[PDB]
Order: C-alpha cells, then sequence, then structure tokens
C-alpha cells in the first residue's frame, strides 16, 4: 500500500433506517473463445487487490 | 487467474469498514447489505 | 435468476 | 373521495413541507437563520473559500 495520506470525502449518505449485518462485494465475469463460457469455472478472473 | 483465484465469501460487518480497492480494469461493481441475503427481509 | 460456479 | 394515510414511523423521515428564503441584504449587525443557526452579526463578504 502507498505511503501518502488519505482524506476521503463524503458522497452521500441516503437514510434508509434498515438494520444491516452482512454484506458481500459484487465482482464481474468475463467470457473468452478460449473458455467455455460456462457460468462454472471457465471465465476470465482479471486482476485486483 | 493462476490458480483460479476468486474468492469472494460472506463476510460479517462490523461498524466502519475501509474498502481499499487497487483496480486497473473495475471489475468490482456494487455491494450488497442486509441481514439474510434472500427474498426475507429488507437489503440495499 | 441464480447460476453457482462449480 | 381521497382518503390520507400519515405514518410516522421511527426511519428516517423524507417528506415534508416547503420553506422560505429572505431577501439579501448586507452592513447590518442583525440576526439571521442559516439552516437553524441564529445568529446576530454584520454579514459582509469574504475572499477565503
Amino acid at each position: 500500500l502507498p505511503q501518502g495520506f488519505s482524506a476521503l470525502e463524503p458522497l452521500v449518505d441516503l437514510p434508509i433506517g434498515i438494520n444491516i449485518t452482512r454484506f458481500q462485494t459484487l465482482l464481474a465475469l468475463h467470457r473468452s473463445y478460449l473458455t467455455p463460457g460456462d457460468s462454472s469455472s471457465g471465465w476470465t478472473a482479471g486482476a485486483a487487490a | 487467474h493462476v490458480t483460479k483465484r476468486f474468492d469472494n465469501p460472506v463476510l460479517p460487518f462490523n461498524d466502519g469498514v475501509y474498502f481499499a480497492s487497487t483496480e486497473k480494469s473495475n471489475i468490482i461493481r456494487g455491494w450488497i447489505f442486509g441481514t439474510t441475503l434472500d427474498s426475507k427481509t429488507q437489503s440495499l | 435468476q441464480c447460476v453457482n460456479l462449480t | 373521495v381521497v382518503v390520507l394515510s400519515f405514518e410516522l414511523l421511527h426511519a428516517p423521515a423524507t417528506v415534508c413541507g416547503p420553506k422560505k428564503s429572505t431577501n439579501l441584504v448586507k452592513n447590518k449587525c442583525v440576526n439571521f437563520n442559516f439552516n437553524g443557526l441564529t445568529g446576530t452579526g454584520v454579514l459582509t463578504e469574504s475572499n477565503k473559500k
């Protein structure tokens, strides 16, 4: 990670007043002509950390 | 891709989460928030 | 609309 | 016939009545209400942002 400084500005505050307990991060998938294009184990993973 | 890295399990939410994502391909799209993660509760 | 990875 | 059901809950409210705006005035040590700040002073201008 970098050694700079963080200074996060607020985006928006939407007040929904619901209980939030669990969360999940939405990723995305890619289908190539070098893979079956199935929705199981053949897709382009990409690089992200 | 090498192998087959795609971890993304369910994780508990604690007050304040710092999400730092190093992206060049913008693979991460959105996030979901709720309690039971099914059409049985409200979910954002 | 559900399909699961193996 | 139109019947209105007014509900007031413990979720953040998001509908309410309108709000007025007053004429611009300078050089007076008078009272002002900016977002709820009731203050008394001369409303001069400034250069800083």
